[PDB]
RNA sequence: UGCCAGCCACCGCGGUCAUACGAUUAACCCAAAUUAAUAGAUCCACGGCGUAAAGAGUGUUUAAGAAAAAAAAUCACAAU
RNA sequence: UUCGCCAGAGUACUACUCGCAACUGCCUAAAACUCAAAGGACUUGGCGGUGCUUCACAUCCACCUAGAGGAGCCUGUUCUA
RNA sequence: GAACAAUAGUAAGCACAAUCAUAGCACAUAAAAACGUUAGGUCAAGGUGUAGCUUAUGGGUUGGAAAGAAAUGGGCUACA
């Protein structure tokens, strides 16, 4: 259910005092907005820290710990593959919804009437 | 502009008669092919652009197609779609859609009579069939079109062909077919050659970067290579070049079995090695099986190397390198 | 006009421009149409198939009938002299 | 780019073309290769069908080359491989049966192993934040790492030798010292690793 | 912007000859050479002489037939004789045209010490390739 | 002549091609008058008050006015 | 139906008055003088150390290679002459 | 002054594009690139408007044009 609009805006007829002051008029627009691209954060940081502990302990000889090196590598590979392959599928599939282009077209087929 | 076309055809025929007379040929057996040679010889214009050179041709080919008159003398437009502004295109769309509906009806009656008697003619792919381009369609309706227009129409033809195809339907969609010409990249095998009681020698010619190379290979010989009358170890002191010469033979495992003579000119040492490489490769294609030819091509043995020195450009230094740019 | 609207639900341009051009206009105006600029409006349903098929058939027959009557009366006028 | 994007890179491998009949998906694949009427770039002069050429040795050769001299750089590489070889043949005959079982005489395997040991795990990128440039730990691609190894080798055995000393000498030295992990190159690798631990907190500034 | 030998686009009314509608980069591609002579070929001599001669001929002809010159001159030189060929507007009575033909041919023949031919082609109005 | 000298009711003019200054030629307009200066005559709102000048921070009454036809005072919630 | 207000802009939520538990106060509220505008809304640009998307292919960052900036010369500027 | 499951735009022309060149394609490169912007550059290429000189601001002859306190640009050769 949509929040009530009755009595809310400041109008010549309205008895009471405003509840909303809308910054820009509340009229459904004929297009939607474009999806905000996800803010990235560092990847692999945990495996990095584990490897760094392994080094600090074993005095930075690489032969000593081959597991944490190899696993940090494995992880960086999974973050590269992630960056490449996730871009396209996140840019197409919205799951249950439609890509904003299709939504815009659909909304131009049945637009809002402010006028008349 | 109709009187024009009539006149132009009159004078093209009178003229073709005249021309045939001076060139001293039979006016009946005179072709366009002959008209061309005749002008080319009479009005010899070197100009690089071929469209700017002298032309005498049948006015139908010279002049562009004309939209015919669209209405009678009373003002009533002949075609019922006239007011659309594109009659040609929307008629096409109309009849196409009509044939689609027709197909749907007929095939539904045949669904109720327990008959699917048709087949899918939609695979012409071995014929190398494609749709018309927008340009072609635009020429067939004598009318300008839009990209979305062309798109619409094509999509509709697709809808059509995706159903059971009638005879008149197949014939209909096939005006809009073209066939893409021959696609095969298979090479042309040099016929093997037998010379002066000597058996089995083949020839090939490489070109790389200012170096030309002609290589004759004998199948009947042992392994050695004579380049410009000397041994290949002497002519190509650098290992890298000897390896280049080795590449195609080692690839075909012919390394001991053939005996070659070469003439290479121009370029430096590496360019000559490259040239002989290519030529040798092209010569050994006579001796080998048709499959290994495809292999050599897929190893990049048979393609000339297009990379060549670029021209220095005025106001720069090196054909790319720029004179030092001072900001302030 | 068999439908006075365009697929974006505003009035079809041709209405304003036929008016603009002094051309008289017949049209089937559904319940949500604006009849004002239409010379002879006929209120009724434009959306359902038997309706549109009906109106098509009617205007068809009227036209054909008229063109006939004109042919026949022309023939009569030709035999008059 | 005297080749249109239409042109595929050639596959030089002989083994691939010689023994096709046992693989379905690859038969289908190179079927689609040639039958696509696909254009092929002409095989480069550097690369050969030779059973003897190591792409890593060739890369290194190239990174050593100054000006246009392949002849000179291929010389120096050849001489260096020969020098490692003879240095290990020297170390072999002055040794005892145990160490004669242990010591490696293949200069190729020595080259490779010495590079694998010298390649960095982690790296540093400068990142500007709040008007300051922090050095931040960054995971590296494989190629970047191999590159860093080779470039560090060559930079050291160009820079730090005494002018009397020739290149294949110093290079064979450093190859063998990096084989056993005690080389200055390896110390550089460690300086990087330590600078990367010192800054590990800053690993948060990396947004990718 | 290159300006050389160009006729700039006006409001779209401007009549333009086939010659004037083609910028220098089209020479030998679309339009051809307004002169022909041996001098500029590889192993040949006295290019300079023929150039000056040319310049004087264009100037001279332009002044001798005021207002009636349609397009720039065509100068063909063959085995010591020069055939000048011109496009001329019909302005003068054929009396004046023949007077000037004869006058010119003789005058220039005695000036340049070689036989000079003059060929007039007559045109109603400047032939128009473009705009207009 | 050259942002000088000067001009103008208002807008503005004069920086080297000034119909705007100064003089000449031509013209225009008034005319025994013609310009300038100053006073008048005339001229503001029966118009307006969200954003331009203007609804007075709030309510009650006084004085003064309007009543011009039909009815009403009153129930969840954070008055004081 | 009423009432309260408003007669260019500045000067000016100011100067003088009256009143006020206010004493650097509130209220009320001019003129000389200066200007030929001052204002209101919009329009198209341009711009924005504004936000959101998309990019840069020798190109900004990340990165690669060779140089310049230091030396001697060569040649051009600026000065000084 | 657009929306193509189309809502007011058609438009010739010039640019872009295409073609031409680099001796076969292709690619690359070359060439091309309108209208305008910077009162950008050039009265010393030549030509010219306006304004200036005319026994000179014109035409000739002979000889002189130096130079490095300093600052700097671009190059060459290097430092092996
Ligand atoms: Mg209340
Ligand atoms: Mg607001
Ligand atoms: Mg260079
Ligand atoms: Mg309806
Ligand atoms: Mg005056
Ligand atoms: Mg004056
Ligand atoms: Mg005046
Ligand atoms: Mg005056
Ligand atoms: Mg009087
Ligand atoms: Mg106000
Ligand atoms: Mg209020
Ligand atoms: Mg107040
Ligand atoms: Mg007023
Ligand atoms: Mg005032
Ligand atoms: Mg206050
Ligand atoms: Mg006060
Ligand atoms: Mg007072
Ligand atoms: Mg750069
Ligand atoms: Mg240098
Ligand atoms: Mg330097
Ligand atoms: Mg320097
Ligand atoms: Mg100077
Ligand atoms: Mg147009
Ligand atoms: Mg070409
Ligand atoms: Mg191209
Ligand atoms: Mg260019
Ligand atoms: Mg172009
Ligand atoms: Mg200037
Ligand atoms: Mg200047
Ligand atoms: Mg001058
Ligand atoms: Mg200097
Ligand atoms: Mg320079």
């Amino acid at each position: 259910a949509t929040p009530s609009l009755r009595g809310r805006l400041a109008r010549l007829g309205n008895p009471r005092r405003p509840i909303l002051k809308p910054n820009k008029p509340l009229i459904l627009a004929n297009h939607v907005g474009e999806r905000r691209r996800e803010k990235g954060e560092a990847t692999c940081i945990t495996e990095m820290s584990v490897m760094m502990a392994c080094w600090k302990q074993n005095e930075f000889r690489d032969e000593a710990c081959r597991k944490e090196i190899q696993d940090f590598f494995d992880c960086a590979s999974r973050a590269e593959a992630a960056r490449k392959m996730r871009s396209i599928q996140e840019n197409l599939g919205e799951l249950g919804s439609l890509p904003p282009k299709k939504l815009n077209k659909l909304l131009h087929r049945f637009p809002n009437k402010p006028h008349v | 502009t109709v009187d024009f076309i009539k006149k132009q055809i009159e004078e093209f025929n009178i003229g073709k008669r005249h021309l045939a007379n001076m060139m001293g040929e039979d006016p009946e057996t005179f072709t366009q092919e002959d008209i061309d040679r005749a002008i080319a010889y009479l009005f010899p214009s070197g100009l690089f652009e071929k469209r700017a050179r002298p032309i005498m041709k049948h006015p139908e080919e010279i002049f562009p197609k004309q939209r015919a008159i669209q209405w009678g003398e009373d003002g009533r437009p002949f075609h019922f779609l006239f007011y659309t502004g594109k009659q040609s295109y929307y008629s096409l769309m109309h009849d196409t859609y009509g044939k689609l509906l027709d197909v749907e009806k007929h095939h539904n009656q045949l669904r109720a009579k327990d008959l699917l008697a048709e087949k899918t003619k939609i695979l012409k792919d071995p014929i190398g069939s494609r749709w018309l381009i927008k340009e072609e369609l635009e020429e067939m309706l004598v009318e300008k079109l839009s990209d979305q227009d062309y798109a619409q129409f094509i999509r509709l033809l697709e809808r059509l062909s995706a159903l059971p195809c009638g005879a008149t339907e197949e014939d209909f969609v096939n005006r809009f077919r073209r066939s893409i010409p021959i696609q095969s990249k298979k090479q042309l095998i040099e016929p093997l050659q037998y010379d002066e009681q000597g058996m089995a020698f083949s020839r090939g010619e490489g070109k790389r970067k200012t170096a030309k190379a002609e290589v004759v290979v004998y199948g009947q010989g042992s392994g050695r290579i004579d380049v410009n009358g000397v041994d290949y170890l002497l002519y190509f002191p650098v290992t890298q070049d000897r390896e280049q010469l080795m590449f195609p033979l080692h690839f075909l495992d012919r390394l001991g079995k053939h005996d070659m003579t070469c003439a290479v000119s121009g370029g430096g040492r590496s360019a000559q090695a490259g040239a002989v490489r290519l030529a040798m490769a092209r010569a050994l294609c006579s001796f080998v099986t048709e499959d290994e030819v495809e292999w050599m091509r897929q190893a990049g043995l048979l393609t000339a190397d297009p990379r060549v020195r670029e021209r220095k450009k005025p106001g720069q230094e090196g054909a790319r390198r720029k004179f030092t740019w001072k900001k302030r | 006009f068999l439908h006075t609207l365009n697929n974006v639900f505003e009035p079809h341009v041709a209405v304003r421009d036929a008016a603009k051009m002094n051309i008289p206009t017949v049209g089937i105006v559904d319940t949500n149409c604006n009849p004002a600029l239409i010379t002879y409006p006929v209120p009724g349903n434009d959306d359902s198939p038997p309706a549109v098929r009906l109106f098509c058939r009617l205007f068809q027959v009227a036209i054909s009938r008229a063109k006939e009557k004109r042919r026949q009366v022309e023939a009569l006028y030709r035999l008059q002299g | 780019s005297r080749y249109g994007p239409e042109y595929k890179d050639p596959q030089i491998d002989k083994e691939y073309y010689r023994k096709p009949l046992a693989e379905q998906t690859e038969e289908e694949k190179y079927e689609r290769d040639f039958k696509k009427t696909q254009l092929i770039k002409a095989a480069p002069a550097t690369k050969t069908s030779s059973v003897f050429e190591d792409p890593v040795i060739s890369k290194f050769t190239n990174m050593m080359m100054k000006g246009g001299n392949k002849v000179l750089a291929r010389s120096l590489m050849t001489q260096t491989l020969e020098a490692v070889k003879r240095k290990q043949f020297a170390k072999y005959h002055a040794a005892s049966a145990e160490e004669q079982a242990t010591i490696e005489r293949n200069p190729y395997t020595i080259f490779h192993q010495a590079l694998k040991n010298c390649e960095p795990v982690i790296g540093l990128v400068p990142i500007l934040k709040g008007g300051h440039f922090y050095q931040v730990p960054v995971p590296l691609a494989d190629r970047r790492r191999r590159f860093l190894a080779m470039k560090w080798m060559i930079a050291e055995c160009r820079e730090k030798k005494h002018r009397r000393v020739l290149m294949p000498e110093k290079l064979s030295q450093e190859l063998l010292e990096a084989f056993h992990n005690q080389g200055p190159v390896i110390k550089r690798k460690h300086d990087m690793h330590k600078m990367a631990e010192a800054n590990r907190a800053l690993a948060h500034y990396r947004w990718w | 912007k290159n300006r050389a030998a160009r006729v700039r686009v006006s409001k779209g009314d401007k009549p333009v000859t086939y010659e004037e509608a083609h910028a220098p980069h089209y020479i030998a591609h679309r339009k051809g050479w307004l002169s022909l002579h041996t001098g500029n070929l590889d192993g040949e001599d006295h290019a300079a002489e023929r150039t000056v001669e040319d310049v004087f001929l264009r100037k001279f002809m332009l002044g001798t037939f005021p207002g009636c010159l349609a397009d720039q001159l065509v100068l063909k030189r063959r085995a010591n004789q020069l055939e000048i060929c011109a496009l001329v507007l019909r302005q003068l009575p054929p009396h004046k045209f023949y007077f000037l033909v004869g006058y010119s041919e003789t005058l220039l023949s005695h000036f340049y010490k070689c036989p000079v031919h003059l060929h007039l082609q007559t045109v109603p109005s400047k032939v128009v390739y473009k705009y207009i």
